[PDB]
RNA sequence: ACCGUGAGGGAAAGGUGAAAAGAACCUCGAACAGAGGAGUGCAAUAGACCCUGAACCCGUCUGCCUACAAGCGGUAGGAGCGCCAGGUGUGACUGCGUGCCUUUUGCAUAAUGAACCUACGAGUUACUGUUUGUGGCAAGGUUAAUUGUU
RNA sequence: UGACCGAUGGAGUGAGGGCAUGGGUGCUAAGGUCCAUGUCCGAGAGGAGAAGAAUCCGGACCACCGGCUAAGGUCCCGAAA
RNA sequence: AUAUCGGUAGGGGAGCAUUCCAGCGACGUAGAAGGGAAAAGGGCGACUUUUUCUGGAGUUUCUGGAAAAGCAAA
């Protein structure tokens, strides 16, 4: 039986307040921003966050090509993966990743910064990364938010 | 009293209840379970002509065990069943006494053989 | 008193110690024997003078 | 005369094997299995009764760092301020009127934001 | 109307009528009245009073419903593996439940 | 019984019911192979292996979960769904967590040990010393073998 | 403080190990080996160091959804600038 | 009142259950023991009570007495 009387509350499905926002990257730094952008998906700036429920934002990043990597970064940090055959090491660039697309750049830097978990990979999926001003994101009307204020 | 009240309830019990039983044959409960899960459900004229026609041995026995089911409803129900009215409604396996044997194997070492059986359950019902 | 509620006198009896009937008697597992050598064999006595 | 004990034998594995339903496999049924999860799972109630209120703080205090952002001030400055201002609310009543009275939550912000 | 109130050492939000479950009063009898007047936070539907030495004037009175409710049997399981080391103890914590009449 | 040329070694195996009243007859089926009825009986889920009928192990049905997911399989949190009025089944998702015994300076150890369950399995008794708890008598204490009356 | 000493009943142990300091030996090698003085593991859980027997902090009667600190920390995984 | 309460080898203290016995109380075909399910309890625990289904003939309390007196690994 119940003796305590005096709970905390878990938010559940039915009780978060998801909300989608609109994020700049004019010419802040990719891991400074990845940053904030990982707090405001897991839901860190929610007064009811609870940390086994999806209850953060729907992000939207725009001007993505604008980041900026200071020192030699863009071409002297080394990615390094494997394709799981004898001699099958790879290295890659950051530059690279702008190349092929600067979504997934985002997507690789913020997956690192989130939960490894179940519950953090179905969080990656609120990030939507675009390379220039011009998205299509009608019917849910996102707010614009200030990431300096953060 | 006790036990004569117990089984008067579940006499009664009986007489709503369609059913035949097979028990000990000898043959081996993991392959009859494979006919019984393929007959499960099945309308009963369609579920006998599968059984007469299917390449397992067990289907032979289970055709007879469908069949006195099939009679026991009759007699309950004290009419004919209709083309197409009755179905395979409950049909279990369950593993019975086992026969133990000795082979001989080389350098003088003796192994054990199991001849297992079987029991067989089937229960018949209208397409409700 | 009489037959129904007999009793002895205070600390007159007490109970015997059993060994090796498990870890909360404290007395199990070695029981009481420590670990090896000749002490904790059985059959072991003591040679007087020895 | 002769003693066995083959029905309170039999009851003190009944009664442990009724508290290991649900596991998986043979520990939930299996006498020398399941008697031995069972007492793994005990260690471990006796660390998660420690490690629980941990953790619950740690969620009270992440709860009143977001309303205070919101508020426009950080966890640990309004934490310094309301000591500074003696007032005595723990910080499981504070992150429940953060979550559900935000009103009070911003009155006591107002309070000690001088 | 709800205050936040420390009753046994522990604080709580109380309102009018609620059955409250707190740590053991000891020497109380059934239907006898509590007091506790050490309020932290006043909530007044609407308007909101906090304490730094309490709230002064607030107070809460209670009436003891049933003086002796023990919670839910806990296992208390010590062991050191591959030592022998084992002991298994019950535990049993003890409340009172109250019911809160005024709320001033 | 079985094993050994032989001397010799050497098992397992009790229980229907008060009373055989131990199931005439009918149905399915080549057949009691088996079952469903009828009948006997307090009871046949007492039907011949028959009192009671546990576990390991094997099935069917019902409820909930499960095909993007990674480590001793639990433990502490915690939505939803489902049953019978505050209890109960399941459990999305989150945190923590390298079984146990023995042996060792030290073992997740790739050191030892166990297929699992039920049953069996290991400080006992006699005598003589000694110390102590409790008693009876007390400058004394106590009988042994044995003998009488019952 | 309280357990120092006497007398008596019951023992176990007599394979140790790491670190710091003073040394011998070795090659001013060894997670080496032999002594001395402390300490810890042995027989000791909890916290930090990613994960470590003895390095740093700290000796677990039980419960609590209360508060303060130690070492070490306060961009995200991960509590706090 | 204050203090104390991590522990291997090991020392000490206090108890539970089992089988049988004496004394005193009881229960049972209007349902004993045993088996299944559920609920409650104990400074703490070994364990103990209660309801119901199966079962169909024995069982049990208190005080004292005596032991073929408790298994997870050989
Ligand atoms: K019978
Ligand atoms: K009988
Ligand atoms: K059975
Ligand atoms: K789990
Ligand atoms: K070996
Ligand atoms: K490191
Ligand atoms: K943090
Ligand atoms: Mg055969
Ligand atoms: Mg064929
Ligand atoms: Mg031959
Ligand atoms: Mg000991
Ligand atoms: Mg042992
Ligand atoms: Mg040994
Ligand atoms: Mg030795
Ligand atoms: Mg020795
Ligand atoms: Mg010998
Ligand atoms: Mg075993
Ligand atoms: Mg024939
Ligand atoms: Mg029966
Ligand atoms: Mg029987
Ligand atoms: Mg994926
Ligand atoms: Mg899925
Ligand atoms: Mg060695
Ligand atoms: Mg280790
Ligand atoms: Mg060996
Ligand atoms: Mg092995
Ligand atoms: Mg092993
Ligand atoms: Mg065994
Ligand atoms: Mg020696
Ligand atoms: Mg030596
Ligand atoms: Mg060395
Ligand atoms: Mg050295
Ligand atoms: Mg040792
Ligand atoms: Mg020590
Ligand atoms: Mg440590
Ligand atoms: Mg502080
Ligand atoms: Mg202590
Ligand atoms: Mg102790
Ligand atoms: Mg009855
Ligand atoms: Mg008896
Ligand atoms: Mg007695
Ligand atoms: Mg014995
Ligand atoms: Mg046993
Ligand atoms: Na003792």
């Amino acid at each position: 039986m119940d003796t305590l009387s005096f709970k905390t509350i878990s938010a559940n499905k039915a009780t978060v307040t998801k909300e989608w926002v609109i994020v700049d990257a004019e010419g802040q730094t990719l891991g400074r921003m990845c940053a904030k952008v990982a707090k405001l998906l897991r839901g860190k700036y929610k007064p009811n966050f609870t940390p086994h429920v999806d209850c953060g934002d729907n992000v939207i990043v725009i001007n993505a090509d604008k980041i900026v990597l200071s020192g030699n970064k863009w071409d002297g940090r080394i990615y390094l993966r494997h394709t799981g055959y004898p001699g099958g090491q790879r290295q890659f660039t950051p530059r690279d990743f702008m190349n092929k697309g600067p979504e997934y750049l985002f997507r690789k830097v913020v997956k690192g910064m989130l939960p490894k978990n179940r519950l953090g990979a179905k969080i990656i999926g609120n990030l939507y990364v675009y390379a220039g001003t011009e998205h299509k994101h009608e019917a849910q009307q996102p707010r614009q938010l200030d990431i300096n204020s953060l | 009293a006790r036990k004569h009240n117990s089984a008067e309830a579940r006499k009664e019990a009986l007489k709503q209840m369609y059913f035949a039983k097979l028990r000990n044959v000898p043959t081996s409960p993991r392959k009859m379970r494979l006919v019984a899960d393929m007959i499960r459900g099945m309308e009963v004229n369609r579920a006998l002509g599968v059984l007469k026609f299917s390449n397992k041995e067990a289907s032979a026995r289970v055709e007879k065990l469908l069949r006195s089911a099939v009679a026991n409803w009759e007699e309950k129900n004290e009419r004919k069943a209709e083309e197409g009215e009755l179905f395979v409604s409950r049909i279990c396996v369950d593993g019975a006494s086992t026969l133990k044997r000795l082979r001989p194997a080389p350098q003088g070492r003796g192994y054990r053989i199991r001849k297992r059986s079987n029991h067989v359950t089937i229960y018949v019902d209208t397409l409700n | 008193m009489n037959l129904s509620s007999l009793k002895p006198a205070e600390g007159a009896v007490k109970s015997r110690k059993r060994i090796g009937r498990g870890p909360g008697s404290g007395l199990g597992g070695t029981s009481t024997r420590g670990h090896k050598g000749a002490k904790s064999r059985s059959g072991y006595s003591k040679k007087i003078g020895f | 005369p002769r003693s066995v004990n083959h029905v309170a034998s039999r009851a003190k594995r009944k009664r442990i094997l009724k508290l290991t339903r649900g596991y998986f496999g043979a520990r939930k049924n299996v006498w020398t299995v399941a008697k031995n999860t069972w007492e793994k799972g005990l260690t471990y109630a006796y660390r998660d009764r420690k490690s629980k209120k941990r953790n619950f703080r740690a969620l009270w205090i992440q709860r009143i760092n977001a309303a205070a952002r919101l508020e426009g001030m950080s966890y640990s400055r309004l934490m310094g301020a309301l000591h500074a201002n003696g007032i005595e609310i723990n910080r499981k009543v504070l992150a429940d009127l953060a979550m559900n009275h935000p009103e009070a939550f911003r009155a006591i912000v107002a309070k000690v934001k001088n | 109307m709800y205050v936040i109130v420390d009753i046994q050492g522990q604080q709580m939000k109380v309102e009018q009528g609620r059955r409250l479950f707190v740590h053991h009063i000891k020497d109380v009898e059934s239907g006898a009245s509590v007091e506790f007047d050490k309020v932290l936070l006043v909530d007044n539907n609407g308007a909101i009073t906090v304490g730094s030495p309490l709230v002064e004037g607030a107070k809460v009175v209670c009436e003891v419903l049933t003086p002796l409710v023990k919670g839910d049997k806990v296992l208390i399981f010590h062991k050191k593996r591959r030592k022998g080391y084992r002991k298994l103890n019950g535990h049993r914590q003890q409340f009172t439940e109250i019911l809160v009449k005024e709320v001033v």
